[PDB]
């Protein structure tokens, strides 16, 4: 019998994970703030990592890697890619500048692009909407030439779910999701945002396309496959981002152990080239997928430390 | 601090005290004459705690025997290890106390108490550093109950900075001698709440049950109960009598077991319950020890929450197994341990086992379930008091119903406090 | 890079390797506090002994 | 010369001191009798070893130390132990009653009754000193004597020896390796009262020691001895500089200068090979990298998630500057050693060539070289957090508080102390992120 605690009541994912842990008859939820737990499904904010790994005779596992924020906050991601030798200055991340600072450079660039240049924080004249707003932000090259789902002239984004267990094995869930946009207009402005939120169901149920239909669409309209045209680059980008920060978040020799489920967000342009948009640390899931993914989280991330065809692609050992 | 001073008051008190001196005199290699005859040095390293060294090796239990009737103490002088006791230290009246709290506390006991305190001074003054006192008594009769608590007060007046410790036998209808027992108990619980630092609650009910429905003894005698008692007393006094990691004192125990001044009423448990050629396994000892069927109170710990716990493991075993099993009991049933006292279960190991046993485990709990014991008594008390029954025996000794009323209230309060912390 | 301040000795070496440049009370008072605790202890003892005498 | 008086308060300290001094004697070649065949300067010598050991006409080298506990036992062992002849009666001072794991009892009640006596004995030692650098104080955080008397002594030492420096070697409470239930309280209290009387404190978490003793030395249930021996080694490493020829940390003052940025941020994290005798020799690189393995630390923390403000490397054995530097580079590239923006990122290195000694029959293997790293990471604050949190759990219900109020203390001290710890945690959070 293993004991666990729950400290993010909003996590749909780990709500489900706790439900199945209970449903196995060998796990028992304790009250939050009980120290003597095997597994923590902690909070997204100010998680007390400094307190794991000191319960005598208790192996302790937590569902968040400490330090990954550097990849899951926008400005932090830009700083990370730019100043990492493993990530050059790369070809899969849209040109980016952080401003509150890297103001000048931004302008410099704009100029070089205003000599015959759309950006996002979406406009084309350097104007800012940041100073008349809130926090730190980042000016990013807007992808003006996206690959459009043509029986609708639509925008989309791909979302992939990536699990990192305690051994820093990187697994890609075989099922990703396409969040699909009203047609596109290179002049004006909701469609441009593929966010379901904004979106709210014509072509796709809840403006969501799964991988089978995307594969048939590329096969039938473009004579390629999802794997060849896009998934080789998704797996490359994931491996790069994650193997990059490994020396700084690995719990290999730590007094406690970490796993974590990430949601990578990619855009494809019309040359079938994948670009990293954002890494999300506390992702949701496609509802049809909630069942499968959560079980895999118990299969490869929890019961691997607490013992009781594969839905994951091993990107890492 | 070092030396303990031991006091036996009343029938039950002198019976369990005499057994305790037999048991630990055996453990320490002291024959009935006071001569050491044991192998290990471990037996004599802390013998100063319970024995005063005298003349040719002779060791004398630092014990004071007290009663208002000469019977049980004659019985003691006569029996096994009967003459290990300093003959001066027998202090006894002739009247008796008639299972009457008022008599032991206010009238007959008051005559005898000064001669007791005399012997107490003589022993305390011959000590390098007196830790405090340990008293054995029942709460249901008259001498032990009332005179014992009176002594507790007297001694505290004279040694307010020392530790008061009692093994107090709680009465139960299952094993009763008189109907007034609830009164007597409620009166001394009152005193104990105020004037002891640690009272081990030995409930006759549990000893009965464990004799009947576990040792499977259909007709238990007071000796059957008292062997459970002497086993427990050896157990919980071990780390005070033997060298080791946690050299224990009475104060540190108190400091480590009593989060709040009044809640100082402990539940002892013991494994293996005897009455044994196969030694058990650490896992066994451990789980037996934490089960209710091994508690010497009557309360089920699964009904409340452990505030503090101390376990002692005696014999030759793996400390690795001991730590694993202890953390397994907690981590598994982490619901029954309060979260506002971190790391509240401590464990000690001593190599010397009790007699007859090769491996053994004793356990001391400040658990909120003790409220059950107190509640039981409160009820019994009320029943009678509500109709002012059998009160004449006490009123005719100068007492007033108000005293009783106060006592009841106090015990009721105790229960409340305990509950308060069960919901925290 | 920069290795500086190398002291060599028959029993040791010592040195500094830089990698990147930057960017009371009173006996009295105490005694007092101590004596205040002492007297506080005494008050409670008094209360006790009084209660005990009652 | 520049002598260092060492005071050992409480069981932990006394017992640890025993170990340390034994090692010391083995390391310097002093025999239990006090004789050091090597000393050709009989009855004297301004040599380095004399910073810790004085000398008699008969050629006895005596530890400049004071062992103090409020209970006869333990010190009594010393008094009747293998090295008993080394020490002098007055140096060992015992009381009659412990502090029942209560700071109050030790700091106030029982302390006031012995403080002056101890202080006197120290003076005796100070008078035999021509240039006292200061004091090295070894104690527990959870014990009553170890917390209370220590705190008092500190205050007083800061009064009777003001300009002298005081360094600490403290034992952080770990649930395992025994622990009262109130150690958290006692710990915070003593820290509050000592914070400004100590210039550098080396905290050692028994949890960490235990683990190492279990893992790297395969001991199922480590004993205080097992642990203390390891600890002593580490202490030696830190204390060698003052007992041997060298140029790093040869004065108690240096420690602060090189490790303590602001007065309160004065708790360096220490990391030390720990092998069983059963033979793969390790390399400067290898050992230096371990200095960055979190499992080899005396306090369990994740430095990576925290920033550095100072780092000294103290090697012992066959080690040459080059190898060191090389290693550093490599490590720099591989591991993450982020510093605060206002600190230089260099590593201050020292080497005593005198190779490490082992206690015969001990569990540590004799080794050809070793390193003790000393860093200032904001990460050490984690160990404060843990303590603070436990303290809070108990204090919110006032659990056990009566035991302290009954000894003279006021609930306020608790709060004042806690707040001080709250302040400390912030200071760290600042210098850090
Ligand atoms: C003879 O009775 C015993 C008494 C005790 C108590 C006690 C009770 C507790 C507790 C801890 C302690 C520790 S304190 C300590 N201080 C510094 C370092 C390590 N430890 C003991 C030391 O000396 C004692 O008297 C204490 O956590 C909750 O309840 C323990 C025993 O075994 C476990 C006993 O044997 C059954
Ligand atoms: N590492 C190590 N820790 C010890 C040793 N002795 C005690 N401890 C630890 O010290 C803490 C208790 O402090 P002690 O030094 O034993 O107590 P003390 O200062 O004598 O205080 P009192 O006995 O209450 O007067 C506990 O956390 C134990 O883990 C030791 O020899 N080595
Ligand atoms: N450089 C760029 N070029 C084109 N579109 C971009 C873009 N950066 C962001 N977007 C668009 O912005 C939308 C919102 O995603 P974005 O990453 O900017 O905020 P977000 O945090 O809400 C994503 P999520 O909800 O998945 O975490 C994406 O669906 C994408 O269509
Ligand atoms: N366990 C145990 N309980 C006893 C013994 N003798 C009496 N009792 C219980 O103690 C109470 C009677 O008190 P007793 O000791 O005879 O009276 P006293 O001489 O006036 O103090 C009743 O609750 C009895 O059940 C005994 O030897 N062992
Ligand atoms: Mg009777
Ligand atoms: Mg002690």
């Amino acid at each position: 019998m293993y004991t666990f605690v729950v400290r993010d009541e909003n996590s749909s994912v780990y709500a489900e994970v706790s439900r199945l842990l209970l449903a196995t008859g060998q796990w028992k939820r304790l009250r939050k703030d009980n120290p003597r737990f095997n597994l923590m499904l902690g909070e997204r904010n100010r998680l007390p990592f400094g307190r794991l790994g000191h319960e005598p005779g208790l192996v302790q596992l937590v569902n968040y890697y400490r330090g990954a924020d550097k990849l899951c906050r926008k400005a932090s991601l830009v700083k990370l890619i730019k100043t990492s030798p493993e990530l050059s200055e790369c070809t899969w991340f849209p040109e980016s500048y952080v401003i509150y600072d890297e103001r000048e450079v931004f302008l410099a660039a704009y100029n070089r692009r205003r000599e015959g240049n759309v950006w996002i924080a979406i406009s084309s004249e350097a104007s800012d909407f940041i100073d008349e707003q809130g926090q730190v932000h980042v000016i990013q090259k807007y992808l003006e030439k996206p690959l459009l789902l043509e029986p609708g002239h639509r925008k989309f984004d791909i979302r992939s779910w990536v699990l990192v267990d305690h051994l820093y094995n990187i697994y890609l869930y075989r099922e990703g999701v396409l969040r699909t946009s009203e047609p596109y207009n290179s002049a004006n402005k909701t469609c441009h945002l593929t966010n379901h939120c904004i979106q709210k169901g014509r072509y796709e149920e809840g403006n969501e396309m799964f991988f089978e239909e995307f594969n048939q669409y590329l096969m039938d309209a473009l004579n390629t496959t999802l794997e060849n045209s896009i998934l080789l680059q998704i797996k490359h980008i994931i491996r790069s981002c994650l193997m990059c920060i490994e020396p700084a978040i690995s719990t290999k020799h730590l007094h406690y152990q970490s796993f974590q489920l990430f949601g990578f967000d990619f855009m494809v342009d019309e040359e079938l080239k994948v670009w990293l948009i954002e890494v999300n640390g506390a992702p949701a899931c496609a509802q049809k997928l909630y069942a499968e993914l959560c079980q895999g989280i118990v299969d490869v991330a929890i019961s691997s430390v607490f013992p009781l065809t594969s839905i994951f692609i091993k990107l890492h050992h | 601090m070092r030396e303990i001073v031991h006091i036996q008051a009343g029938q039950c008190g002198n019976q369990i005290g005499a057994k305790f001196w037999e048991v630990i005199s055996d453990e320490h290699g002291i024959d009935p004459t006071g001569s050491y005859h044991g192998d290990s040095d471990l037996q004599l390293e802390r013998i100063n705690v319970y024995y005063n060294e005298a003349t040719g090796n002779k060791y004398v239990p630092r014990a004071i025997l007290v009663d208002l009737e000469p019977g049980t103490m004659d019985s003691v002088r006569s029996g096994p290890f009967g003459q290990i006791f300093r003959p001066d230290n027998f202090v006894f009246g002739q009247s008796g106390a008639g299972n009457n709290w008022a008599k032991g506390h206010y009238t007959e006991g008051a005559e005898l108490v000064d001669s007791v305190l005399d012997v107490v001074r003589k022993e305390s003054e011959s000590c390098d550093c007196l830790q405090g006192f340990q008293l054995t008594h029942s709460l249901g009769g008259g001498t032990g109950s009332g005179m014992g608590t009176l002594l507790i007060s007297k001694i505290r007046e004279e040694y307010p900075d020392r530790i008061m410790n009692t093994f107090s036998v709680m009465p139960s209808p299952k094993v009763s001698d008189t109907v007034v027992e609830p009164y007597n108990a409620t009166l001394s619980v009152h005193q104990l709440v105020e004037n002891t630092d640690e009272t081990y609650c030995i409930d006759n009910e549990a000893l009965y049950d464990i004799c009947f429905r576990t040792l499977k003894l259909t007709t238990p005698t007071y000796g059957d109960l008292n062997h459970l008692v002497s086993a427990t007393m050896s157990g919980v006094t071990t780390c005070l009598r033997f060298p080791g990691q946690l050299n224990a004192d009475l104060r540190k125990l108190a400091v480590n077991m009593v989060p709040f001044p009044r809640l100082h009423f402990f539940m002892p448990g013991f494994a293996p319950l005897t009455s044994q050629y196969r030694a058990l396994t650490v896992p066994e000892l451990t789980q037996q020890m934490f089960d209710s069927k091994n508690m010497m109170a009557a309360c089920d710990p699964r009904h409340g929450r452990y505030l503090t716990v101390a376990a002692i493991f005696r014999g030759r075993m793996s400390m690795k197994e001991v730590d694993e099993q202890m953390l397994n009991v907690q981590n598994k049933n982490s619901s029954y341990f309060v979260e506002w006292i971190p790391n509240n279960v401590k464990t000690a190991v001593c190599d010397i086992p009790p007699r007859g046993l090769k491996m053994s485990a004793t356990f001391i709990g400040n658990s909120t379930a003790i409220q059950e014991l107190f509640k039981r008594i409160s009820e019994q008390f009320t029943a009678m008091f509500r109709r002012k029954a059998f009160l004449h025996w006490y009123t005719g000794e100068g007492m007033d119903e108000m005293e009783f009323t106060e006592a009841e209230s106090n015990m009721n309060d105790l229960v409340s406090e305990y509950q308060q912390y069960q919901d925290a | 890079m920069e290795v500086i301040e190398l002291n060599k000795c028959t029993s040791g070496q010592s040195f500094e390797v830089i990698l990147k440049p930057p960017s009371d009370p009173s006996l009295e008072e105490i005694q007092k506090k101590l004596e205040a605790a002492e007297e506080r202890r005494k008050y409670q003892e008094a209360e006790l002994l009084k209660h005990l005498a009652e | 010369m520049r002598e260092c008086i060492s005071i050992h308060v409480g069981q932990a300290g006394v017992q640890i001191g025993n170990a340390c001094w034994e090692l010391y004697c083995l390391e310097h070649g002093i025999q239990p009798d006090g004789q050091m065949p090597s000393d050709k300067t009989i009855g004297g010598g301004d040599d380095s070893f004399n910073t810790f050991f004085s000398e008699t006409g008969a050629g006895k080298h005596v530890p400049r130390a004071v062992f103090v506990d409020l209970e006869p036992t333990v010190i009594d062992e010393v008094r009747t132990g293998t090295y008993r002849q080394l020490f002098h009666p007055e140096q060992l001072i015992t009381g009659k009653e412990d502090a029942a794991n209560n700071y109050a009892r030790g700091h106030y009640t029982i302390g006031k009754e012995i403080i002056d006596l101890v202080l006197d004995r120290i003076r005796k030692l100070a008078d035999q000193c021509t240039g006292l650098q200061g004091f090295l104080v070894f104690h527990s955080f959870g014990g009553g004597t170890g917390s209370g008397f220590t705190s008092l002594l500190m205050e007083r030492l800061s009064v009777d020896y003001g300009k002298k420096s005081k360094l600490e070697f403290s034992i952080y409470p770990a649930p395992q390796v025994s622990t009262a239930v109130v150690e958290p309280y006692n710990s915070i209290l003593t820290t509050h009262t000592t914070l400004e009387h100590s210039d550098c404190a080396f905290m050692v978490d028994n949890e960490a020691i235990y683990d190492i003793c279990r893992r790297n030395l395969d001991i199922e249930r480590p004993t205080y001895t097992n642990l203390n021996r390891l600890i002593s080694q580490i202490v030696s490493s830190i204390t060698a500089s003052l007992r041997f020829d060298g140029a790093l940390n040869v004065d108690l003052t240096e420690f602060q200068t090189n490790l303590v940025p602001y007065p309160r941020i004065h708790f360096p994290l220490a990391t030390y090979p720990v092998i069983s005798a059963e033979h793969e020799q390790l390399s400067v690189a290898e050992i230096t990298n371990a200095c960055f393995e979190p499992a080899n630390q005396m306090v369990k923390c994740d430095p990576r998630h925290g920033k550095y403000m100072a780092c000294c490397l103290l090697y012992r054995g066959d080690v040459v500057p080059k190898d060191v530097n090389a290693a550093i580079a490599t490590i720099k590239t591989k591991r993450s050693i982020q510093f605060v923006d206002w600190c230089p990122t260099g590593f201050k290195v020292g080497i005593n060539y005198q190779p490490p000694t082992v206690v015969p029959g001990g569990d540590l293997a004799k080794v050809q070289r070793a390193v003790c790293m000393l860093s200032n990471t904001t990460a050490i604050a984690e160990a404060w957090a843990r303590l603070d949190h436990k303290f809070d759990l108990m204090y919110a219900k006032r659990a056990f508080v009566h035991w302290y109020v009954g000894e003279g203390m006021e609930e306020g001290e608790f709060s004042e102390a806690r707040e001080d710890m709250a302040a400390l945690e912030k200071d760290y959070e600042e210098v850090g992120v």
